[PDB]
Parts: structure tokens; C-alpha cells; sequence
């Protein structure tokens, strides 16, 4: 599949805001604990990459991520957990470079002010004894730092939406 | 009195498609995190009476996940009622799998609104 081109996909977003109409507290809601779960999970996944190095334990965590950001409309999020569900299941062995990410944004312009290495952390990784399970590793590592730059891009649009930092 | 059991390990899974089915009319929804959890909230009610109605469950699932979920339920309790596969792997590979293991239906996440209503209409 190709990473979706738009950082929000409304046919989805306004589905839910629809369902919010008392108080906008909980479509708003959603995604403030969308926002948490987002660095509870970056940071699970990392600790994972530099020690356990579990496999099915990142697919799960993946898949966690993936429920949230998909029923909200952040597709290039989802998607990007969906390749590491599948490295995780060694069902991949290729991730695409950030640059060739980025280029398929709808709008470029939302990159330009930032930089978009600005997140990316290594992965703590024997090199020497690298099994047959480094690439896995190394390319859910590259997904996660992919991660993070799609979580920043969400919460700028997501931000000028509601018009306040979230 | 339509009682359902919604099974996902994500609570904004579980918010969303809660309200979609309050929408619709349904009260009476319970909640579980995994596989384990929701075989215990099945055994539990085949001990009193009031029993689901219907059953959404994720397929992916730490501790217990959605298939062996659903043997455990089908097998060990005895219940018969409708269970619906919920994932994003959708080819019609995915979906066999999921009848070939007890699941009467799938619904692809995101879920949409009126696919669930086109679940409702046909199980529930």
C-alpha cells in the first residue's frame, strides 16, 4: 500500500465530531487521550528497540496505536503502525526512506518551519550479533522515528483546527 | 433488553464504537480489554441469564487474542450467539479466517457507522 497523502482524513475526523454534538468534549477528548497513548506508545516501543528487542511485543504495540489514530483519522500514523505490525511479524523487510515519505504529504508546506530529524533517536542494537532479527529491528526503529515526525505533523494540523496547542 | 460485549484493547476503540451503537439505540454495552477478560464476562453471564446479545471482538489482542477468544468462548462455554471480527486486515484471506474460527462476522477498522448498522441488521 502507499502511505494516504493527507494528514487527517475528515470523511473519518467528522464522523466523530458529528457523534460530539452536546459538548465538543468528546471528539476533543478522543484525541487528547489519542495524544497520550501516542507518547506512552513511542516510548514503549522505544524502550523495546533498545532492550527486549520483543518482537510480537512491538506488533502489539502497533496494533494498539493503530486502533486509535485510525478511528480518528490519522491515516499516515495508522498506516506506519501497520508496517510495523508487519515487521514485527517479519511479514516486511522494507520501510521507506523519510524523504520519499514526506514528498507524498498533500500539502509540503506543513514541513517547511521544522525539522524533520528533529525527534529521530537511534536504536541501541548489537551490531556484531546481528541475527537474522536485526533488520526487523532497525526497520521498526526507522518506522517509529517515522512515527514521531507523523505525530508531530498530526498535532500541528490537529492544533490549527482547534485553534490551540495540543 | 439488547445486551453487547465490546472487546478491543484500545479505550478509544471502545468509546467510539460505543457511542455509534448508543446512537443506534443500544444501552446496554459492556467493556473488555483482551481475550482472557472477555471469556470471563461470557462465562459469568452463562451463569446468571442476561447474556449477549451480540459480541465485537478484536482480532489482535494481547494476553488472550480475538480467535482464541472465540474458541474459548465456543468451546469450553457454549455460546452460540453472533461474534464479530473486528481488524484492518481485511482481504477475504483474513475474513475466512476469522468464520473458519467461530466468527460469524468482521467489520474492517476503522469501523464505519454504517457498516455497523449493516452488522446490526443481519446478527443482532
Amino acid at each position: 500500500s502507499t502511505i494516504p497523502s493527507e494528514i487527517i482524513n475528515w470523511t473519518i475526523l467528522n464522523e466523530i465530531i458529528s457523534m460530539d454534538d452536546d459538548d465538543s468534549d468528546f471528539s476533543k477528548g478522543l484525541i487528547i487521550q489519542f495524544i497520550d497513548q501516542a507518547q506512552t506508545t513511542f516510548a514503549q516501543m522505544q524502550r523495546q528497540l533498545d532492550g527486549e528487542k520483543n518482537l510480537t511485543e512491538l506488533d502489539n504495540l502497533g496494533h494498539f496505536l493503530k486502533g486509535s489514530s485510525a478511528a480518528l483519522g490519522l491515516q499516515r500514523i495508522a498506516w506506519v503502525c501497520e508496517r510495523i505490525q508487519n515487521l514485527g511479524r517479519k511479514m516486511e523487510h522494507f520501510f521507506p526512506n523519510k524523504t520519499e515519505l514526506v514528498n507524498t504529504l498533500s500539502d509540503k508546506s506543513i514541513i517547511n518551519g521544522i525539522n524533520i530529524d528533529e525527534d529521530d533517536e537511534e536504536i541501541k542494537i548489537q551490531v556484531d550479533d546481528k541475527d537474522e532479527n536485526s533488520i526487523y529491528l532497525i526497520l521498526i526503529a526507522k518506522a517509529l522515528n517515522q512515527s514521531r515526525l507523523e505525530f508531530k505533523l498530526a498535532r500541528i494540523e490537529l492544533s490549527k483546527y482547534y485553534n490551540t496547542n495540543l | 433488553s439488547v445486551k453487547i460485549l465490546v472487546v478491543e484493547d484500545n479505550h478509544v476503540n471502545q468509546e467510539v464504537i460505543k457511542r455509534m451503537l448508543n446512537l443506534e439505540g443500544i444501552e446496554n454495552i459492556e467493556l473488555a480489554c483482551d481475550g482472557q477478560e472477555a471469556f470471563d464476562k461470557v462465562k459469568e453471564l452463562t451463569s446468571k441469564g442476561e447474556n449477549y446479545n451480540m459480541i465485537f471482538m478484536d482480532v489482535q489482542m494481547p494476553k488472550v487474542d480475538g480467535l482464541l477468544s472465540t474458541k474459548m468462548i465456543r468451546r469450553d462455554l457454549g455460546y452460540t450467539s453472533p461474534i464479530v471480527a473486528l481488524t484492518a486486515f481485511a482481504d477475504d484471506s483474513n475474513i475466512k479466517e476469522c468464520l473458519e474460527s467461530g466468527m460469524n462476522g468482521f467489520l474492517s477498522k476503522p469501523i464505519k457507522r454504517p457498516k455497523l448498522k449493516t452488522i446490526l441488521t443481519e446478527f443482532c
